[PDB]
């Protein structure tokens, strides 16, 4: 089901450009396990700084695992997740902390727990 | 992965790892070595510093001390780098330190001026196209006065020259092996001096006027000499332990890539043995 | 067997000492290597003393190796050689050359080995 026709053009480049972050990302852990980010070039800081706030953001909290942690649950639209992930491709949330992408949702619930903890 | 990847990659950590645990001890040696030459450096620094306090107290002096009613047409900027990578995060703390802070206060090229030291800071200004104007680029691990007394010489110069009105110099200095601090330090205008006594002078004054002219770019250079061997310890101790910690996760994937192999000939014998049973008593 | 249930207290916590200082004498064999012995502090100064001496008594003359050597064996109860360890711990005998703890049993040879040498 992920082609332009089916799902939409916008749909369709943000799926694909994330795909492209990620996979960039993944061709780089042998050179970040043995020495780390220090000798990376500056697009590829870039890369690891856009691709781990994505890898993140693609967790969510599920309405079932709320047995395991008291954390309810969200159900987000297809509409509001493309919007989201646009939003992180385009560096709007650069300056929050990676920590606060985790288990969430909305991208609006990024900033709010970014606001509530240190920032 | 196949047996034949596996070994291969073994081996090319392996050879890695004893490059990085060599690099590690050389980086120790040295940077022993600059601890001892920035001690050997204390007692004229000391002179020079009581000299100062001494005779620029109590006078107006030449156009280098205080003078802060001096309007700032341009700002000079001295930032000291290294000319090898693999230092960890020593040169990317310094650049981004400057970088923001020029930003934060400059609004246009034309008011401000940086002054380089190191081919790292060099290319990343030159790839941020920013208006250098001096540069050394080739300094040895334990340099010598006589290393930088040509560059300090004509940065000094450049302060009474009028080309610019203010200096700020930017190095990493020395803590602990583990520890290094980013440092801003105001060079010229001396904006204060300390005070151990009023008369311990050492040259009775023929004239002040004319001992200040000589006095103060010597206290100068000085100072951009001791920040120097600052930030070659800095260096060293920061290579010891990037190194080191390289060092510790080459040995770590190479135990893991030894239980993967080890996993892998055990399921590899198991399946040809299976495969020649089978084919043997399907007979 | 190495556990105090069945070995003893006394026994269990001189061998994790003696284990303990042994390893860190292994760490500090390339800062040895690198900056000589006068570059170390003076607690690893220490410990390199103490960690010589325990390497040096762990040896033992053997009654099989007379007839090569010339020496007589020995046969060393583990009382004793808790004993021993113990106080070559304490540094009840740090003045004494290393070569003293070479090749012997109890540890009073060693005092008789040091004093015989000189």
């Amino acid at each position: 089901a992920l082609a332009p026709e089916i799902v939409g053009e916008e749909h369709y480049q943000v799926a694909r450009k994330v795909q492209q972050t990620l996979q960039r990302y993944k061709e780089l852990q042998d050179i970040i396990a043995i020495l780390g980010m220090d000798e990376l070039s500056d697009e590829d800081k870039l890369v690891v700084h856009r691709a781990r706030r994505i890898q993140f953001f693609l967790s969510q909290n599920f309405h079932v695992a709320e047995q395991f942690t008291g954390q309810p649950g969200s159900y987000v639209p297809v509409k509001e997740t493309v919007r989201g992930f646009k939003e992180i491709l385009e560096g709007k949330y650069d300056h929050l902390p990676e920590d606060a992408f985790r288990l969430v949702g909305r991208i609006e619930e990024v900033v709010e727990k970014a606001k509530a903890m240190g920032v | 992965a196949s047996l034949r990847d596996i070994k291969t990659r073994i081996n090319a950590t392996k050879k890695t790892s004893q490059i990085t645990k060599a690099m590690e001890m050389v980086s120790t040696s040295k940077l022993n070595r600059a601890e001892q030459n920035a001690k050997s450096f204390v007692p004229y620094m000391e002179k020079i510093q009581e000299v100062v306090a001494n005779v620029a107290l109590g006078a107006g002096g030449a156009s280098h001390p205080m003078l802060v009613s001096r309007p700032v047409k341009k700002t000079g900027y001295l930032v000291i780098t290294s000319d090898r990578g693999l230092a960890g995060a020593y040169n990317s703390n310094v650049l981004r330190l400057v970088y923001q802070t020029i930003q934060k206060r400059h609004a246009s090229p034309d008011e401000y001026a940086i002054i380089v030291i190191g081919r790292v800071g060099l290319s990343f200004f030159r790839k941020r196209n920013m208006p250098v104007i001096l540069d050394i680029t080739r300094l040895p691990d334990q340099p010598s006065f006589a290393d930088i007394k040509e560059i300090a010489r004509k940065t000094v110069g450049l302060f009474a020259d009028g080309t610019f009105d203010e200096l700020y110099m930017y190095y990493n200095h020395y803590v602990s092996a583990i520890q290094q601090e980013v440092t801003e330090r105001k060079l010229l205008p001396l904006t204060d001096l300390a005070e151990n006594k009023q008369r311990t002078v050492y040259e009775f004054e023929p004239s002040q006027e004319e001992i200040l002219d000589v006095l103060l770019p010597q206290y100068a250079e000085s100072l951009i000499y001791g920040a120097l061997l600052d930030a070659k310890a800095s260096e060293h101790a920061a290579r010891m332990t990037a190194m080191k910690n390289a060092t510790d996760n080459a040995n770590e994937l190479i135990r893991t890539l030894t239980l993967s192999y080890n996993r892998a000939r055990q399921a590899a014998i198991t399946q040809e043995i299976t495969e020649i049973v089978a084919g043997a008593n399907a007979l």
